[PDB]
């Protein structure tokens, strides 16, 4: 009932007991269940939309809030590509010219025809 | 494990392990010294190839 | 630098596309000397110092070029204002 | 000030003192300086 | 490998509590000695004892049985039930 | 390709040194916070993993100098002007490469002990099947970068048949146009920060163990994989399962 | 002596025989079987690298046609280039050290017939990822190393987090 | 560890700790089959291997470039570089 | 088995035999409705597989997703897609009834209930069934050398000729067919052997004799898809209308 | 919420366990740890003279939130225990006879 999809299934159930969905992972492990593997007593009512709250369900972290976590991830993505873009204005220039090649730019060596000399050839 | 509260005894390694350590460390610092000596102007950045 | 090769000679010795310039003449004994040995670092040091030095002499004219090409940038920047 | 006073003795005894924690940090150094000195003097 | 026994657990917990300083005496310690009453420990000193018990054995325990181990024989019979060392 | 080659001989030795110091504990634990002083007890895996770490931080004699620093060099020598940014972008990573290798060399070998003491009584080494591959990979991770530096690096080496566009080829530029400062600076500051981490661990040690509320939110960000495992899991996987239930 | 089919087929032997004859041979024999065939794979590829330093021409082989329709043929072509032999002496050396390293590290592991099968298998579909001479065999090895990367790190099927 | 295991289940890769009593005998069969397979495959794939460079002559390639130029000339096809 | 291996490939045969050679001009106006419908069966029905409590229903929707790949190879009006859809029809008809022998064949004979939630830890007491779980699943996903990938590859390529944006979107099916099949495979294969489950027999001689036939007959097509080009090379041409 | 009793003791012993554990995983260098543990001890010893229920509950949930701030990303788990890495490597299979399903074979 916590999530917006669990709320959206209230009018379907008619005889279903409608229990509180709680993750199988955030139960403690030290209580001795029937199923130590999945943290579940033998006859325990499964939830509306169980397989998101299974042990085989996703990992479901519990340290940050997911909204905060979204802010911190996009914050690192912003602080990298903003700083690396601003730092292209503070770049120093090169001390050397680009090097050069003979034979009118090696136009003939990388393919080429006399009419076709524009597409092939570098730095005459 | 006689003295839980006492100081710990000196370890017993066998002969082969400790001579292997001495061989590997000797070859490491020796090879480092050779490659620093042979490439010292190149590895340091000396004799720049810029024109005067 | 040594003399530039002919048109055919680069095709004969199978020099890579980027290794063909006015300094490529010392390369065609160097790689062959490398093939005589097994590309080993202690062997064949003379000709690689030669090719290196030919290329240092090719680098200094590049630096002198790019030094020259900065002067008229300043000159046109002073002349376009006045 | 220390309820477990004599507990953390062996954290700092002669096995784990400041000199023995850095004892064999460079095991072949004292041999390699000698052999590199001999190679420096024998290359000429 | 290395397999513990009962007397090993015994000598480790006795030499454990002899290192601790808010005990009453180093001489009145038994297998059956109450940590709270016989050793003169507080509500909160016995928890630090349990913390050292679980650090020094490797094994970690929940709070469901952290108060269960009131006497020393109960701590030993606890720790010899776990195959971790 | 040369870094891909020498990198295998780094890493396999790093992994099978870490496996040897995990296997040499009664508990077989993996947190570095629970190893302590293992220098006098395990000298063989010490000397192997310090071959590994000095290779990994590109120290002058070893294969790491030949295989890692010249990629940092080629950022300055390229013809695109914007690739001077990736010099410092790739440089920062080398200083950061030193600061965890000193963490793993200090906190499991040099520091005060941290386990119970049984694991210090039963600390020993493994038979011959764990010793001998570490020996051979140590030899390779020392010598193979100088031996094979004339086939992949070299100077006019027609060995691989890759066909660089000669308008994009910048290796002849990045060997010579490097001044003394930009080549000296990685080697030097890699060494210097590698001493600073050990000294700041051993003498002062309050710098790394502050209880700032602000620095530790940052530590908890970078501990949890730059939160992104949470991001990928909650915003894509879990939303994917929910919209497959819709 | 082909020095390609001994590079290819020999870890194929090292995979196929630990599974087919696993229960018959047992773990003590598969420790030394799986290792030494990768050892001799490894010392064939150093020798081929030494020869390839002599002249720069590779050997390829050509096998049976996979499929041809219009404008399209796909064969099983395996070619050991310079770019191939670099990675080849990387992965054979690293693998042949790991096959020896996991004899003493796994000496109390039960299921190490499957584990040495799986190590030599991951070696084999790397061996045909690297040396294939079309983008198809580069897909073949690319997927079967993904299949092994399922089957390897989920070695303890009992553990939840490994699965 | 050496925990107990059920001996009734029959795997193919061996089970938990497969160490049958005649593994020296079966090792001989396994090495015989492995060496037979390796030698037979290594001799069978000998004529399928060729040498990369130098398998055809230069004159063939020059005249195939010539025939390419003939066929290209007859259809009136500009160079890709020609615009 | 006879439904999913034979009744489904019949309409793959009937879109060739009935439709394509007298509806030649009515299709090229109207193939980009077939691409809509085939894509959003691949996108939709291979995404509803994820949330399925029953174990036979998953292999049912797997059949839907592969038959939705196949009919965008037929309706390509190109030459690789026709042969790719035929090799899909001959290889899915091998790999899929083997999976129905795994789900309602073996496992329903042993435990008579087909809910997924009871079934974990199949390895510890049935090793030589967990092998048939894995190699037959990894044959269904479209790992190469199995004859499903030759068909998936050529049909995605033929549907990439005809309209490349629909082929680029439809290429995601390799992912979407891996997701549910490997999620099922690692739920069944791994974990501690379940509480609910007494240990029953190993997979018996007949339920291996079926399986190895349905596995070799995929692997031969996966190693050589040309063993049936001698039949099909006229019907690769008999259905193209690209003038 | 209540003075000296078992219901307050079980709570504050649980919180003291958590306050030592959430500094165990938090720093290295045991010297600094056993220092910090002595002053955490002094924080519990200093404020344990409260004689009303209300300011007791105020300091109680305030230190519950203070302990809730300094949580750690991965607590130090021993490996054979369910956060650890040795957890359930080879669980020994239970001894079971073969339950049969077919009259005919097998
Ligand atoms: C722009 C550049 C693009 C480059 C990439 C950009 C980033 C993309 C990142 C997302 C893609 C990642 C691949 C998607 C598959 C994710 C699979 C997965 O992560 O499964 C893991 C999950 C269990 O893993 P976990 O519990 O975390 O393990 C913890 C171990 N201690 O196992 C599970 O149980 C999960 C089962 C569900 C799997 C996910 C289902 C949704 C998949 C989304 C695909 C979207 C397809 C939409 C198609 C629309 C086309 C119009
Ligand atoms: C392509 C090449 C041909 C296709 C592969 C040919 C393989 C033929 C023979 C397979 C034999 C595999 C096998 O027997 O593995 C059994 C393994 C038993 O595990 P075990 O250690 O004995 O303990 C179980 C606890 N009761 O059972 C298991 O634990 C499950 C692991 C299965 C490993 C199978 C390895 C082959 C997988 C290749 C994937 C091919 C996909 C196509
Ligand atoms: C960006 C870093 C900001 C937070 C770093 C931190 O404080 O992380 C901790 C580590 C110290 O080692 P620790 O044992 O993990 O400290 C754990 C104790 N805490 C939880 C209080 C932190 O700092 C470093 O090694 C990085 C310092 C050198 C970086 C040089 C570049
Ligand atoms: C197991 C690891 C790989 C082992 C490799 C062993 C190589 C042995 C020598 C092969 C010689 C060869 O295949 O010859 C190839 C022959 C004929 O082709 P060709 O035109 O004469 O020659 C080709 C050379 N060209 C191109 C230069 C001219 O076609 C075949 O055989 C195909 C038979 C396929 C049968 C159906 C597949 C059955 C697989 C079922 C598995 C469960």
């Amino acid at each position: 009932i916590r999530a917006s999809f669990d709320k959206a299934e209230e009018p379907m159930l008619g005889d279903y007991p409608d229990i509180d969905p709680f993750p199988a992972q955030l139960k403690n492990p030290y209580k001795k269940y029937d199923d130590q593997q999945d943290r579940r007593n033998l006859e325990e009512p499964l939830s509306v939309n169980d397989d998101l709250y299974d042990m085989w369900s996703p990992d479901r972290f519990t340290h940050f809030k997911n909204q905060d976590a979204l802010k911190y991830f996009i914050g690192f993505l912003t602080i990298f590509f903003g700083a690396s873009y601003v730092a292209t204005y503070f770049v120093p220039e090169k001390a050397a010219i680009p090097r050069e090649f003979p034979y009118e730019g090696l136009w003939k060596e990388s393919g080429g025809t006399e009419k076709s000399k524009a597409f092939f050839g570098q730095r005459s | 494990n006689y003295k839980w509260n006492g100081p710990l005894p000196r370890p017993h390694v066998s002969a082969g392990h400790r001579i292997a350590t001495k061989f590997l460390g000797a070859t490491m610092f020796f090879w480092m010294f050779l490659r620093i000596k042979e490439e010292y102007p190149a590895m340091l950045g000396l004799h720049n190839f810029y024109p005067p | 630098f040594p003399p530039l090769l002919s048109q055919e000679d680069m095709k004969k010795h199978k020099i890579l596309l980027a290794y063909r310039d006015r300094c490529a003449a010392l390369l065609v004994p160097l790689n062959e000397c490398r093939k005589k040995n097994y590309y080993m670092p202690w062997a064949c040091g003379h000709e690689r110092h030669e090719y290196e030095m030919c290329e240092v002499a090719d680098f200094q004219r590049r630096v002198k070029a790019m030094d020259k090409l900065k002067a008229e940038k300043i000159e046109q920047a002073k002349a376009a204002a006045a | 000030k220390d309820p477990w006073a004599r507990r953390e003795a062996w954290r700092y005894q002669t096995n784990f003192t400041r000199a023995n924690r850095f004892k064999g940090a460079a095991p072949g150094f004292g041999i390699a300086v000698v052999a590199f000195g001999a190679y420096l003097a024998a290359e000429k | 490998a290395h397999v513990l026994t009962k007397d090993m657990i015994q000598e480790r917990i006795v030499a454990l509590l002899e290192s601790f300083d808010k005990v009453n005496d180093a001489k009145n310690i038994t297998a059956t000695a109450n940590l709270t009453s016989d050793l003169g420990l507080d509500s909160l000193d016995v928890v630090e004892v349990v913390m050292a018990i679980e650090e020094e054995f490797g094994l970690e325990i929940p709070d469901h049985d952290a108060d269960e181990i009131k006497t020393v024989q109960q701590a030993i019979d606890y720790v010899s039930a776990q195959p971790a060392a | 390709l040369f870094h891909l080659l020498g990198h295998a001989f780094f890493k396999a030795l790093l992994f099978m040194s870490a496996g040897s110091i995990i296997h040499s504990i009664l508990n077989e634990s993996q947190d570095i916070r629970t190893y302590g002083g293992l220098l006098s007890y395990l000298p063989y895996t010490y000397i192997c993993i310090t071959i590994a770490s000095l290779s990994l931080m590109a120290m002058p004699g070893l294969t790491g100098y030949y295989t890692k620093d010249i990629i940092i060099e080629s950022t300055y020598g390229s013809y695109s002007i914007s690739n001077y940014v990736v010099y410092w972008i790739a440089y920062l990573s080398a200083v950061l490469t030193c600061v965890y290798s000193m963490k793993i060399l200090y906190l499991t070998f040099y520091s005060n002990p941290n386990n119970n003491t049984i694991t210090y009584y039963n600390a020993h080494e493994s038979n011959i099947y764990i010793t001998l591959p570490m020996f051979i990979l140590a030899i390779f991770a020392m010598f193979a970068g100088w031996i094979l530096k004339d086939i992949y690096l070299g100077v006019g080496t027609d060995f691989v048949g890759t066909h660089i566009l000669p308008n994009n080829f910048s290796y002849f530029d990045t060997e010579f146009s490097i001044t003394q400062f930009y080549k000296l600076l990685p080697l030097i500051s890699a060494i210097l920060v590698s001493i600073l981490i050990v000294v700041l661990n051993e003498f002062f040690a309050i710098v790394f163990n502050l209880n700032n509320k602000y620095i530790n939110t940052v530590y908890s960000i970078f501990n949890q994989k730059l939160v992104s495992d949470q991001i990928l899991n909650h915003f894509i996987i879990f939303k994917g399962l929910v919209t497959s239930g819709n | 002596y082909n020095a390609i089919s001994l590079i290819i087929i020999l870890p194929c032997i090292s995979w196929l025989f630990p599974l087919f004859f696993g229960r018959q041979l047992g773990y003590v024999f598969v420790t030394r079987m799986t290792s030494t065939l990768i050892i001799i794979t490894t010392l064939i590829t150093y020798y081929y690298f030494y020869q390839l330093l002599g002249n720069n021409n590779p050997i390829n082989l050509e096998l049976f046609n996979y499929l041809n329709i219009d404008y399209l043929d796909i064969n099983y072509n395996f070619e050991i280039d310079a770019l191939t032999i670099t990675m080849l002496l990387a992965i054979t050396t690293i693998s042949s050290m790991v096959h020896i390293y996991s004899i003493g590290y796994m000496e109390t592991d039960p299921h190490q017939v499957r584990f040495f099968s799986l190590l030599s298998m991951f070696t084999f579909w790397m061996i045909i990822l690297v040396t294939g001479s079309n983008y198809f065999v580069l897909f073949v090895g690319w997927e079967f190393i993904g299949v092994t990367s399922y089957l390897l790190i989920s070695f303890w099927v009992t553990r939840l987090q490994a699965m | 560890g050496r925990y107990p295991f059920p001996k009734d289940v029959i795997s193919m890769t061996g089970g938990w700790w497969a160490n049958p009593s005649n593994w020296k005998l079966n090792g001989l069969f396994a090495t015989g089959i492995a060496v037979g397979l390796a030698l037979w495959v290594s001799t069978a794939t000998l004529p399928y291997t060729r040498r990369r460079e130098g398998i055809t002559s230069e004159s063939d390639i020059s005249k195939w470039n010539a025939a390419a130029g003939v066929w290209r000339e007859r259809h009136g096809k500009i160079s890709t570089g020609e615009a | 088995m006879i439904l999913a291996g034979l009744i489904l490939k019949l309409a793959l045969y009937a879109i060739l035999r009935l439709l394509l050679p007298l509806l030649c001009e009515a299709q090229i106006l109207y193939t980009p409705m077939i691409y809509i419908i085939s894509l959003l069966t691949i996108i939709l029905t291979s995404l509803a597989t994820l949330r399925q409590i029953d174990l036979k229903v998953i292999i049912a929707y797997s059949s839907i997703s592969h038959m939705g790949i196949a009919i965008l190879g037929v309706c390509s009006n190109t030459s690789l897609g026709i042969y790719g859809s035929i090799v899909l029809g001959v290889a899915h008809g091998f790999v899929s009834p083997a999976l129905f022998l795994i789900v309602g064949g073996i496992l329903y004979d042993r435990y008579h209930i087909r809910i997924v939630n009871y079934y974990k830890g199949l390895t510890t007491y049935m090793p030589q069934l967990a092998t048939y779980i894995i190699i037959l699943s990894f044959a269904n996903i479209g790992t190469p050398l199995t004859g499903n990938f030759t068909g998936e590859f050529l049909s995605l390529q033929g549907g990439f000729i005809r309209n490349p944006i629909i082929g680029g979107i439809s290429c995601i099916s390799v992912l979407l067919a891996a997701i549910y099949q490997l999620k099922l495979t690692n739920k069944l294969t791994g974990g501690i052997s379940s509480i609910y489950m007494h240990r029953t027999n190993d997979v018996t001689i007949r339920e291996k004799f079926i399986m190895n036939i349905l596995i070799i007959s995929t692997l031969i097509i996966g190693i050589c898809p040309q063993i049936m080009y001698n039949l099909l090379y006229w019907t690769v041409n008999n259905y193209i209308y690209i003038i | 919420p209540v003075p000296f009793s078992a219901a307050n003791k079980k709570l504050v012993t649980s919180m003291y366990r958590q306050s030592l554990k959430l500094a165990r995983n938090w720093i290295s260098n045991r010297q600094l740890f056993r220092q910090k543990a002595v002053e955490i001890r002094h924080k519990f010893d200093q404020n344990a003279q409260i004689s009303n229920p209300r300011l007791l509950a105020r300091t109680l949930d305030e230190t519950r939130a203070h302990l809730y701030e300094f949580r750690h990303p991965d607590p130090i788990v021993p490996p054979s225990f369910p956060g650890g890495t040795k957890y359930e490597r080879n669980v020994p299979p239970r001894m079971e006879k073969i339950m049969q399903h077919n009259l005919y074979e097998p």
